[PDB]
């Protein structure tokens, strides 16, 4: 799974679960492998100049 | 791919099955590759 986001959380992931998405579908969350840890994927800042 | 759901249940009725909601954790996933048209409950028996 690829993509580009700034990586903690407070969302009570169950066991089964490994990555979250939002109303969007795109991603928010993911869980890392090798430490089992619940990363929040925010999405860059961007913007019009 | 046969994938099995499992959730527990307290409960205290009686006779049917309770009037609610719960949903089904996933359990487990398991690679077996096999067609399955019939299946059979495994129970136990009491002996005095
Ligand atoms: C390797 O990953 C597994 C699960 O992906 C984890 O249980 C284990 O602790 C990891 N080992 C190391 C040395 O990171």
């Amino acid at each position: 799974l690829t993509g580009t986001g700034v990586l903690e959380s407070n969302k009570k992931f169950l066991p089964f679960q490994q990555f979250g998405r939002d109303i969007d579908d795109t991603t928010d969350a993911v869980r890392d492998p090798q430490t089992l840890e619940i990363l929040d994927i925010t999405p860059c800042s961007f913007g019009g100049v | 791919y046969f994938k099995i759901y499992s959730k527990h249940t307290p409960i205290n009725l009686v006779r049917d099955l309770p009037q609610g909601f719960s949903a089904l954790e996933p359990l487990v996933d398991l690679p077996i590759g096999i067609n399955i048209t019939r299946f059979q409950t495994l129970l136990a028996l009491h002996r005095s």
